């Protein structure tokens, strides 16, 4: 169906332009504004960078996959490709995690709702985010330890007009657990405690601004999407590392797609915040 | 076109590998020769190309090399007596369906069948197919034997892209 690859063509088009609109958009924002930088805006523009690499590395070259039914840009930067999708990924969702950590101890420290942290303190854990994130990314990725041993997966592997990501139950298990559950988990425990925390605080005595309980609301928005985005998928690999072929492949790529559009909820997610929508229509000359 | 087709059915490897008949095999479906022997086919591919490969060619050169075989295989599709007439019958479509079969099959395998190109050439499609899902070649490889019979009777590609 020349007709269904237009069609698709123009609907991932738009996707992708949102993505990278969007998270250009913030980015931008919150690079030129000095009343937006802090701590919490630069976790959130290494999310958005994370977001911004999946709009333009990524999500092309899949729906690229899709709509030709096969792979053209050849073996090499098929393996680059899928190295560049689960760095992303773990990246993204460590750092909502240290986002999460993060305003846990803001919010108790004595003096509360004040960070601790300066801005070089900030870029350093950034820049190790990123490299224990290719670390546990890229070097097994580029070490090949995720390929697996049937006849299948070495066909498409040769095979240079085929990408498809086959890992040995153990990869699966091992990559799923450390680069997406383990975290998950902190992230959720902790910023639970963070909204109890809130809530025995909020009503108790003056003076503490809502705006900041509601920017809590906020990043437990972006979280709990970016969760409820990846979880189907990150569900399925254990699903078939039990039983394979439980579950269609169409359906594996729909979740894997879902996750994918999550990229893009972040920047309409921000919004909620007055500053962001300030700085926003600040840039589009309104 | 046909090369999509071909390129999808077979399949295109880097690097040297041994086909389902155990020969040694590069590219699209180019065979460099039949032997165990891992030198011998060094020598012919190297008489193919024109510099030593070692078993590891160019995209490129890989497509050089199966536009040589398509070559060979039309010609080899027009010399043969019984190919010829059912060629000359087909539309571009089922004749790129035909040149899949010359590639996988070989021109006497193709002409093994007698009455399929009987009715191929008499413009009946569906019986025709109903005696090729019959045949051995759609026994071994019902994949390749489904879409291209398919092509046949739908005389499009639809069959190869949605
Ligand atoms: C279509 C492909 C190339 N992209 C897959 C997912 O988007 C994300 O992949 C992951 C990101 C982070 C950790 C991961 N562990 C896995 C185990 C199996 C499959 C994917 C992943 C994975």
């Amino acid at each position: 169906d020349e007709v269904w690859v237009v069609g698709m063509g123009i609907v991932m088009s738009l996707i992708v332009l949102a993505i990278v609109f969007g998270n250009v958009l913030v980015i931008t924002a919150i690079a030129k504004f000095e009343r937006l930088q802090t701590v919490t805006n630069y976790f959130i523009t290494s999310l958005a960078c994370a977001d911004l690499v999946m709009g333009l590395a990524v999500v092309p070259f899949g729906a690229a996959h899709i709509l030709t039914k096969t792979w053209t840009f050849g073996n090499f930067w098929c393996e680059f490709w899928t190295s560049i999708d689960v760095l992303c990924v773990t990246a993204s969702i460590e750092t909502l995690c240290v986002i999460a950590v993060d305003r846990y101890f803001a919010i108790t420290s004595p003096f509360k709702y004040q960070s601790l942290l300066t801005k070089n303190k900030a870029r350093v854990i950034i820049l190790m985010v990123w490299i224990v994130s290719g670390l546990t990314s890229f070097l097994p990725i580029q070490m090949h330890w995720y390929r697996a041993t049937h006849q299948e997966a070495i066909n498409c592997y040769a095979e240079e007009t085929c990408c498809d990501f086959f890992t040995n139950q153990a990869y699966a298990i091992a990559s799923s657990i450390v680069s997406f559950y383990v975290p998950l988990v902190i992230m959720v425990f902790v910023y639970s405690r963070v909204f109890q925390e809130a809530k025995r605080q909020l009503q108790k005595i003056d003076k503490f601004c809502l705006k900041e309980h509601k920017a809590l609301k906020t990043l437990g928005i972006i979280m709990g999407t970016f969760t409820l985005c990846w979880l189907p998928f990150f569900i399925v690999n254990i699903v078939h590392v039990i039983q394979d072929n439980l579950i269609r492949k169409e359906v594996y790529i729909l979740l894997n797609w879902i996750g994918y559009v999550n990229s893009g909820f972040n920047p309409l997610i921000y919004c909620r915040s007055p500053d962001f929508r300030i700085a926003f229509q600040e840039l589009l000359c309104l | 076109n046909i090369f999509e087709m071909l390129r999808i059915d077979e399949g295109l490897r880097l690097k040297i590998y041994k086909d389902t008949e155990g020969y040694y095999t590069i590219g699209i479906g180019h065979l460099l020769t039949k032997s165990p022997s891992l030198n011998a086919a060094k020598s012919e591919l190297d008489k193919a190309i024109g510099r030593n490969t070692n078993g590891v060619i160019t995209k490129d050169e890989a497509e050089k090399l199966f536009n040589q075989d398509v070559d060979a295989a039309v010609r080899g599709i027009l010399r043969n007596a019984k190919l010829k007439p059912v060629y000359d019958s087909l539309d571009a479509v089922r004749r790129a369906a035909l040149i899949n079969m010359v590639f996988q099959m070989g021109e006497t395998g193709v002409a093994g069948f007698t009455n399929s190109l009987r009715m191929l050439q008499q413009k009946r499609w569906d019986e025709a197919a109903v005696n090729l899902a019959k045949s051995r070649w759609y026994n071994q490889t019902p994949n390749r034997a489904k879409r291209v019979i398919t092509t046949f009777r739908t005389g499009t590609w639809d069959a190869y892209a949605a």
